[PDB]
């Protein structure tokens, strides 16, 4: 089921490092890859001598990561990363004024920067895991006088925007990718309005789903948080945001992948009244993965959700991040990382994560490639 | 600014014009002249959700003619001033009635009972556009329109429809919501229900359902259904002039027409009376037509027969019938709807499994 | 809401004017929203879901029970008919838009009592990994009439917020039966609720990914503004079971059953004639009866035959043998 | 003990105020309404266990601030009590000597399973489940239930059959819902249903007894005792000596196993 | 070169700034007409973040491109 | 100084109503608060003793408690819609065939209204009370609103179901209250629209709902018949069926004259005929007589329909007239939706 | 006044119940104290389950 996995302590003021780092580490391809770093990984080169840095970042989660596999240990210590990611940027230098220590912020930027990182380091093989390519169409509304088709536009990393039409993350995701794009350069006029869609064309082969969880009011010139339920499905299927020619092909190797998945959901249970039937179900599963599969690719539209970061309390400049990741070979069974209070948590309590009162929801979500 | 309690305006009373030697008093006072003594000016008497009522001189910068006397109006919870005037109150139940950006389906989503859809457009749409050729006639304008016939004819789509395609105003309500434990609190939905609808005539109350207030019964020995009716007396109190009933309208849909009252029977009330037909042999095409416009269908068929092998349907079981189709069609394993599918759905799914039992028949 | 402050009332009865405080938006605060607002002086602290009346039907929501769909009240197309109407259109919209058809909602589940109607949708329940709400029709009436119009009106949203949900209507017999007015009884007031229960099926708006079961032990009586085929579309009647279908039962029963080899499943279902496969459920536990007293840690065909024997007397002793409790 | 008492008396009253919870948030919070009519969105200090307090507890709120101090798992209503046990039934096994062949239907189904498991574990498949007596008048059947719950020693509930029949209506069925929720709360569980042959020959006004009331009660308790509940272990005995005042999902087995006739 | 920001509720608005300008001009543009600091501004393109002392054309940013507003938080 | 005055208002603080309930010395009073609860409290000197009387409204002081002022009568929220009432007023003869029963109605409240004193003479009990009863749509409420508007005396009048409050005895007060202004009021007119669930009988088989019934019925039988017996006030009852209502409420010597007002005869259908024809225009007709009284069924408010009716023949036709071409297809229609259900009624 | 051609009394249905209890209470703490004394008009308009 699970061993008995070691957190990270705080040094005081430390939990936005440390609450993060539990959820990269399930990510199967960055695990490794900083696990079998060499001095013979490279660099990409546009312009930036921050690339050396870059390599020093690597080193400490490596070994971060290898306390954590090592249970000789109750305590994973984040200190060396914490100079360098200050040395990295320094923005986290700063002083809180009539506050604590160096500054401390932000598990969505964080993510930003340390895989800014990785995919200098890693290759550009590692920088289309994540990365999310578009079919953005740029078109007039009416009869279109004018068209430009991007696909420079990119993420790495998908935006819900609430609007408060989020009951569920799906629909704000779905008109998120269509907005209303308005000019200022004549074109057919200077304003004027067009209809643009963004259809994914290209999905990763992990999926990172960021909420927009802030508002500014304009209406007392000040920021603040709001949370509100936002239901996340453990299964996520994203068919409809794709292009047609995308989905059809994803979409059908699924439905195969769906029985094996169902002679799993059956087996499972009677033999409990997991390692290796864990292999077993992914030599299964790739013989039905298509034979055009690549870095970045996933082999469905479906992903299942293996780790939260939650953020409580009051409005923003505020937060205690704790994390919830699911266990890697258990898909009900999950450990809450209370920095180095560890315990056993339940489906239920992951639920309740979509926020909603003044205390614990999401605001980033963390998936891989269908099912386990 | 916030917070103030917001409170019901009593009366308006008002003690006379302070320029008086002799205090300003319509009920005056012991002592030769007043001014200040314990005279004071115009005076309101408001009753507030604190259970109490207080006298005040009010503010003069509201009128006695902003002022009713039965008014809504703000008075500060520090200390008991009228302090402005807010708007009336209406429950939330109530506020629920107006539209969502309410879906319209036009007159031409509807196919088949054709008859039915031009005289419900002649009972309550063109008054209210064409009142002026009402008054210049001079006839005046009905005060209801009652949709009545078995289930599946299509009344509660009907409705939605036509009130969305004017953008009369299509308040929602349903026939058991008035029906509440809290006595004198269902009957509030019934008044602002009028209250409600003449700020936003031209207007459709559509209460969807009638038998829930509408009984046969009014006289009743013995049970409880005298609570229930006292939305139904209530109903007829605002069916009764006032005037605000010549552009403000009711439409009812109902399964069963029986178990009204007769006071529902009659003219002032519910004036036009629409009966909805069960589909002949052209209208049960039609409808069909309507449902296989959504879906991909084989072209192999024809509407007619279709329209031969149903005897006596309506559209509610021949929406049973195009969908029918494509769960024959998903279970044979083709992305198309076979033509076969078609004449399928009618024997699988008529509203019944065989015919009955048959012993000596 | 009035347009730029809005009117509460409080729940110590007293209106009041409020406005917006430090974390919300305007597009957050709706109409017939609950808000928590600061209780010295009232202004909006933190938006709430719609309306504390329902606190009646946080009894009614209940977590879905573990039955693997392979266990079945009968093996039968009857159940894939039922998987073709509830299942498959949750998993996969995906074939019933190239149909280009609105997933069929509603199902009747009817036929005569003790098949195991509950039973298919139990393992249902398992299987679809969406929420059940379940519904009892005689808990929702209640001394004063007008309460229970709410209680159901309030359940019934609730599902439409949701989206992926089933509403189980069990024991509708006990409202959701014909309406027929009295003269004199207080048949009225039973009456109110059918008719709720009535107009929140069809709404102004229709259903919110709402998949309707009704759990009729009879399809006699029933009203038809609930059995018409627009609510209700497909129904599938899980009738009792075979000659075959009885040995299919009592194979997952004697399955479950610590029992020793040489047992006819064919010869059991011989001896019953259409009857309940929870007549088949008692074989086996008086068939364990019969091993108790002669001290056995196993069961064999003998003591089938005499727990068949059983339950057959019993049921000439009453009533309903295959009754449907007649008519179609 | 008194270094813990010392942060426990810290938030805690003075005043503590019950509450009753209408509905859980999960982010340590809840709605409650209180007996004194204001509502509070209270907190939770998060040493009570957070959720393992469900609506219809009554909840212990600080005489300030508003935070879940704790939560009171019982609190005797007097409608529970008409249920409950206040006297002990000490005529048991022997007193009711003879039908020595009809306690082997109600003591290898309805005692013996709870005592033991240990015979039922042998066999497998799930255990009895209840029970219906008949037979004429005075032959001990209602004393044989209060007999075998007196030695189990397992939670005796016993219900009068002409207090499900009130003169209200729709409150009937709500006290027979109470009495399967408390034998589910309670593992070890046997309700004795004393007379359900005195649902259909007895009945009030017209208005609120009458026939709908007798076709309500009985549905609810199908529900109850199995339908779709999945409760408890819950043996059932009844009483009656008319056996068409019951449903025909009811007298099919499956529910209540093995018939007894005296 | 024109480009356009999408703010927090999904409404995209144009912005007019070089090829040759840092993101403190870009953030100071957008601090006019939204009344929010610079500080709590995360500029997006490429799921990159496009950091101060950095000009937009250092992240190859031209014309007829979509950056994404959120804002920052902080603590620990 | 519309802003100045707003401050003088602002800086005042409100009062608190009562009524004085009782002398305890003289110096002291027993206040009953519209707060509720009773309270003893001194007065100012402004306010004279013995223009303090037993039922009389006074301030008090908000932190003081005591009598600065008099204040007038208190009055219903309510009342005040219900002089706001009297809109649908029609003419002396506006139900047409049923003028007879028009000219029986005037006996019992007119005739005694302008002088009681012709009475004097006779030696009776002042005619007091009326119950209507018919087939609904027989303008037993045009009715009322045509003798309120031809005397033009006070007029009130009744929601069905709004002086149903949610508090026993406190829907009982609201009505006393308007009997009490009534009597105020010079010559009042009261009328009580369509009791039929606030008059019922005793029941209490039923829900708390009738117990309701039951107090407000009471309030009724002691100011009818009591130390207040009405001789310028008048009491008009109408109701749709008068065994719906409790025997005390059906019983004369309250209700001295119980006046039926039927369904319009044969040709007190075509009284109707002739003044609906004049609030419509037409090319000319004159032709009603045979047509309407063999396509009978119709009560009065069918009369109007059938005009209505006429005017949508004529927008078939495309006429802004009437026409007896128009008319006489709309008697026929409107006569055959009518033959959905009976009105049979048994009257006393 | 329908409560006599409903069960013959609805205070006897009540009665039935006290009586029920009183089947077992001469043992449960020792000898009966609570005596029941019933009593009505003529013992002929008793159900004769009583
Ligand atoms: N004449 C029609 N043309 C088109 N489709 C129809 C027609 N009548 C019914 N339908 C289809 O059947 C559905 C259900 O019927 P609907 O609820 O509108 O009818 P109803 O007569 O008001 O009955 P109920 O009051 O029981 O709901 C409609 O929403 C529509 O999809
Ligand atoms: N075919 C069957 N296989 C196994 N057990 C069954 C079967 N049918 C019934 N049962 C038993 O009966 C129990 C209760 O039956 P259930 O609640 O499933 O009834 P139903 O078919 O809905 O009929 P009713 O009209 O009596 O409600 C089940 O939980 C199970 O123990
Ligand atoms: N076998 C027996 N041995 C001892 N006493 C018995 C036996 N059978 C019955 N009795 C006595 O007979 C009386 C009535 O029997 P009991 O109340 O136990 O149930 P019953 O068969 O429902 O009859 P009823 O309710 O009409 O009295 C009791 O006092 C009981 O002790
Ligand atoms: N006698 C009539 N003559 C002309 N118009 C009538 C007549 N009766 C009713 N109407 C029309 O119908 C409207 C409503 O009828 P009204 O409320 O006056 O009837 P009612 O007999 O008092 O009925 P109920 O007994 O149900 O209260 C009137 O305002 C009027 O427009
Ligand atoms: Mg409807
Ligand atoms: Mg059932
Ligand atoms: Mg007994
Ligand atoms: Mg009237």
């Amino acid at each position: 089921f699970a061993q008995l996995p070691v957190g990270f302590k705080n040094m005081g003021n430390t939990c936005y490092l440390n609450a993060t780092l539990q959820a990269l580490y399930r990510v199967n391809d960055l695990r490794d890859m900083i696990l079998n770093y060499n001095p013979s990984q490279g660099v990409s080169n546009s312009g930036a001598q921050d690339e050396e840095i870059h390599k020093q970042i690597v080193i400490e989660m490596k070994r971060c990561f290898e306390n954590l596999q090592n249970k000789s240990f109750k305590s994973v210590l984040p200190i060396v990363l914490l100079n360098t990611l200050r040395k990295c940027y320094p923005q986290f230098a700063e002083r809180d004024s009539q506050g604590g220590f160096y500054k401390q912020q932000d598990a969505e930027e964080l993510f930003t920067q340390l895989f800014h990182s990785m995919s200098i380091v890693f290759g550009d093989k590692f920088s289309e895991d994540f990365r999310i390519q578009f079919k953005t169409t740029i078109k007039d509304t009416a009869n279109d006088n004018d068209i430009t088709v991007k696909e420079n536009e990119s993420d790495s990393k998908l935006q819900c925007h609430i609007s408060g039409t989020t009951n569920f993350m799906r629909n704000g995701l779905l008109e998120g990718l269509n907005e209303k794009i308005e000019k200022r350069s004549d074109l057919t006029g200077a304003n004027s309005i067009y209809s643009v869609e963004k259809k994914i064309s290209r999905l990763p082969k992990f999926l990172t789903v960021q909420y927009v969880r802030f508002f500014w009011k304009r209406s007392t010139n000040k920021k603040s948080k709001i949370l509100r339920k936002v239901v996340f499905p453990f299964q996520l299927d994203v068919a409809d945001m794709l292009t047609p020619e995308y989905a059809a092909e994803k979409v059908k190797v699924r439905d195969e992948l769906r029985k094996v998945e169902k002679e799993k959901n059956e087996k499972e249970r009677e033999i409990k009244r997991n390692e290796s039937e864990k292999d077993q179900w992914l030599e299964e599963y790739k013989k039905h993965f298509p034979p055009n599969l690549e870095k970045g690719e996933n082999p469905s539209c479906v992903y299942n959700l293996i780790g939260v970061i939650t953020h409580q309390g009051a409005n923003s400049e505020s937060g205690h991040y704790q994390a919830f990741i699911r266990d890697e070979l258990d898909e009900n069974k999950w450990y809450k990382f209370n920095d180095d209070k560890v315990s056993v948590v339940e489906k239920e309590k992951i639920e309740s994560l979509a926020g909603g009162g003044e205390s614990d929801s999401a605001l980033i979500l963390m998936y891989k490639g269908f099912g386990l | 600014q916030l917070p103030y309690l917001v409170a019901n305006v009593v009366e308006v009373m008002d003690m006379n014009e302070i320029e008086d030697k002799e205090n300003s008093e319509s009920t005056t006072q012991g002592g030769n002249v007043n001014l200040d003594n314990t005279a004071v000016g115009k005076a309101a008497v408001v009753k507030t959700s604190s259970r109490q009522t207080v006298f005040l001189p009010m503010v003069g910068l509201v009128d006695p003619d902003k002022l009713k006397p039965n008014d809504l109006v703000g008075v500060n919870k520090d200390s008991y001033l009228i302090l402005d005037t807010l708007p009336s109150e209406f429950d939330s139940r109530v506020k629920a009635m107006e539209v969502d950006e309410k879906p319209t389906e036009t007159y031409s989503d509807v196919g088949g009972l054709d008859k039915q859809i031009e005289e419900l457009v002649e009972a309550i749409v063109l008054p209210m556009k064409r009142a002026d050729k009402f008054k210049d006639m001079g006839i005046r304008a009905p005060k209801g329109a009652l949709m009545y016939g078995p289930p599946g004819t299509g009344k509660t789509l009907l409705a939605r429809a036509c009130a969305a395609q004017t953008n009369a105003t299509f308040l929602k309500l349903a026939a058991p919501q008035l029906v509440q434990m809290y006595i004198g609190e269902g009957a509030k939905l019934v008044r602002d229900a009028f209250a409600l609808a003449k700020e936003k005539a031209p207007t459709i109350i559509f209460i969807d359902e009638l038998d829930a207030i509408g009984t046969k019964r009014f006289d009743s020995e013995k049970s409880g259904d005298r609570e229930v009716q006292r939305t139904m007396l209530e109903l007829l109190n605002q069916l009764d002039g006032f005037s605000s009933d010549d552009r403000v309208k009711v439409l009812a849909a109902t399964n069963r027409v029986d178990v009204l009252d007769p006071a529902l029977l009659r003219s002032g009330r519910l004036d036009r009376k629409i009966e909805f037909p069960l589909p002949s042999e052209d209208s049960r095409a039609q409808i069909l037509q309507i449902h296989s416009r959504k879906m991909t269908t084989d072209d192999d068929i024809n509407w007619q027969e279709l329209a031969r092998s149903t005897d006596e349907f309506n559209g509610a079981q021949l929406k049973a019938v195009t969908v029918e189709a494509g769960m024959i069609a998903l279970r044979n394993g083709q992305s198309s709807v076979k033509h076969e599918d078609f004449v399928e759905g009618i024997s699988e799914v008529q509203a019944r499994k065989s015919k009955s039992v048959s012993f000596y028949a | 809401i009035i347009k730029g402050k809005y009117v509460i009332n409080l729940k110590q009865i007293a209106k009041f004017v409020v406005g917006l405080g430090e974390r919300v938006r305007p597009k957050d605060i709706e109409e017939g929203m609950r808000v928590g607002v600061d209780r010295s002086k009232y202004n909006i602290e933190l938006p709430l879901p719609p309306r504390i009346d329902p606190s009646v039907t946080m009894m009614t929501v209940e977590e879905k029970p573990d039955v693997t769909y392979s266990d079945v009240g009968g093996c039968k197309d009857q159940i894939e008919k039922l998987r073709e109407v509830v299942e498959l259109p949750l998993l996969s919209p995906e074939r019933f838009a190239t149909l280009g058809i609105d997933p069929p909602k509603g199902i009747l589940l009817y036929g005569p009592p003790g098949t195991g109607k509950t039973l298919c949708a139990r393992a249902v329940a398992n299987r679809t990994d969406a929420t059940f709400i379940r519904v009892i029709g005689s808990e929702l009436v209640q001394k004063y009439v007008g309460e229970g119009a709410r209680m159901v009106r309030e359940l019934f949203e609730m599902a439409r917020t949701k989206k992926a949900c089933i509403i189980f209507f069990d024991e509708i017999d006990a409202v959701g039966g014909a309406r027929f007015d009295d003269g004199a009884g207080g048949d009225n007031e039973v009456q109110r609720t059918m008719l709720e229960l009535i107009t929140q099926l069809d709404g102004f708006d229709p259903r919110g990914n709402i998949k309707v079961m009704f759990a009729t032990n009879r399809p006699n009586t029933l009203d038809p503004a609930l059995l018409r085929p627009g609510r209700i579309d497909r129904k599938v009647e899980f009738s009792l079971p075979d000659l075959e279908g009885r040995a299919n039962i009592f194979r997952i029963h004697s399955k479950s059953m610590s029992v020793e080899r040489g047992i006819r499943w064919e010869l059991i279902s011989r001896l019953c004639p259409n009857s309940t496969g929870a007549e088949l459920r008692s074989v086996c536990t008086e068939a364990g009866m019969f091993a108790i007293r002669a001290r056995r840690k196993v069961a064999t065909e003998k003591d089938f035959l005499k727990a068949v024997d059983k339950v057959i007397s019993g049921y000439k002793k009453f009533s309903s043998t295959s009754r449907y409790m007649q008519y179609n | 003990q008194e270094e813990e008492k010392k942060q426990l008396e810290e938030i805690r009253g003075n005043p503590l105020s019950i509450g009753t919870l209408e509905e859980i948030i999960d982010d340590d919070h809840a709605i409650v309404t209180s007996p004194t009519m204001p509502d509070y969105y209270v907190s939770i200090l998060s040493f009570v266990d957070k959720e393992l307090l469900e609506p219809g507890c009554s909840v212990l709120l600080h005489h300030k601030t508003m935070s879940i101090v704790g939560v009171l798992q019982d609190d005797a209503d007097p409608m529970v009590s008409v249920m409950k046990m206040d006297k002990s039934p000490t005529e048991s096994y022997s007193d009711i000597g003879g039908l020595e062949s009809q306690i082997q239907e109600i003591k290898e189904s309805v005692e013996l399973p709870l005592t033991h498991p240990e015979l039922y574990e042998e066999m497998g498949i799930k255990p009895p489940k209840g029970v219906i007596l008949y037979g004429a008048p005075g032959t001990g059947k209602t004393l044989l239930a209060k007999a075998v719950a007196n030695q189990t020693s397992a939670t005796f509930l016993r219900i009068v059959g002409s207090e499900l029949i009130q003169k209200y209506l729709g409150d009937g069925p709500r006290l027979c819902r109470q009495i399967f929720k408390v034998a589910g709360e309670n593992a070890p569980s046997i309700v004795f249903i004393d007379e359900i042959d005195a649902i259909g020959t007895k009945r009030y006004d017209s208005n609120s007894g009458g026939e709908r009331e007798i076709q309500r009660t009985m549905l609810e308790l199908l529900n109850q005792l199995d339908g779709f509940d999945d409760r408890g272990d819950v043996k059932v005995i009844m009483a009656t000596n008319k056996i068409e005042t019951l449903d025909p999902a009811l007298i099919r087995p499956g529910r209540i196993d093995r018939k007894i006739l005296f | 070169m024109q480009i356009f920001v999408k703010t927090l509720t999904g409404k995209t608005i144009t912005l007019e700034v070089e090829p040759s300008d840092t993101i403190e001009n870009v953030k100071a543009k957008i601090q006019d007409k939204e009344g929010i600091p610079p500080d709590q501004q995360r500029l997006i393109f490429a799921g990159k973040q496009l950091e101060d002392g950095r000009t937009l054309s250092d992240y190859n940013i031209q014309k007829e491109s979509t950056l994404h507003l959120v804002l920052r938080l902080r603590g620990g | 100084d519309k802003t100045e005055n707003d401050i003088k208002a602002l800086q005042s603080i409100g009062q608190l109503i009562g009524e004085v309930m009782k002398e305890l010395s003289e110096e002291k009073y027993i206040v009953k608060a519209s707060s509720g609860p009773r309270y003893i409290v001194g007065v100012r000197n402004s306010v004279d003793r013995s223009k303090l009387k037993k039922g009389v409204r006074v301030t008090l002081d908000i932190t003081t408690l005591t009598i600065m002022r008099i204040l007038p009568r208190e009055t219903d929220p309510l009342v005040y819609n219900m002089t706001s009432f009297e809109q649908g007023e029609i003419t002396f003869d506006g139900i047409g065939g049923l003028t007879e029963q028009i000219r029986e109605l005037r006996e019992v409240i007119e005739l005694p209204l302008k002088n009681p004193e012709i009475f004097q003479r006779v030696g009776i009990k002042p005619p007091k009370g009326v119950l209507l009863y018919g087939p609904p749509g027989t303008g037993k409420t045009l009715l009322a609103k045509a003798v309120a508007a031809t005397i033009g005396a006070n007029f009130i009048f009744s929601p069905a179901s709004g002086i149903v409050d949610k508090y026993i005895g406190e829907s009982a007060r609201i009505i006393r209250e308007m009997f009490a202004y009534a009597k105020e009021h010079e010559p009042c007119i009261i009328f009580m629209d369509e009791v039929d669930a606030i008059g019922g009988r005793r029941f209490s088989e039923g829900t708390s709902a009738d117990r309701e019934i039951q107090r407000t019925l009471m309030e009724l039988l002691t100011q009818m018949d009591g130390f207040d017996n009405l001789g310028q006030t008048k009491i008009i009852m109408a109701t749709n069926r008068p065994d719906t209502l409790d025997p005390a409420l059906l019983r004369p010597g309250r209700l001295d004259r119980k006046v039926e007002i039927p369904l319009p005869n044969e040709a007190g259908r075509l009284e109707i005929f002739k003044i609906h024809t004049a609030k419509v225009k037409k090319t000319g007709e004159f032709d009603f007589e045979a047509a309407v009284k063999m396509s009978d069924g119709f009560n009065g408010a069918d009369i109007r329909n059938c005009a209505t009716e006429a005017g949508f023949f004529a927008i078939r036709d495309d006429r802004d007239h009437i026409n007896p071409d128009d008319l006489m297809k709309a008697v026929r229609k409107v006569a055959e939706v009518k033959k959905l259900e009976g009105t049979i009624e048994y009257q006393k | 006044s329908t409560r006599v051609e409903g069960s013959g009394g609805g205070d006897s249905e009540v009665q039935r119940t006290m009586l029920e209890l009183l089947n077992q209470l001469d043992g449960f703490e020792t000898s009966k104290n609570i005596k029941i004394i019933m009593a009505t008009n003529r013992l002929d308009i008793l159900d004769p389950a009583l």
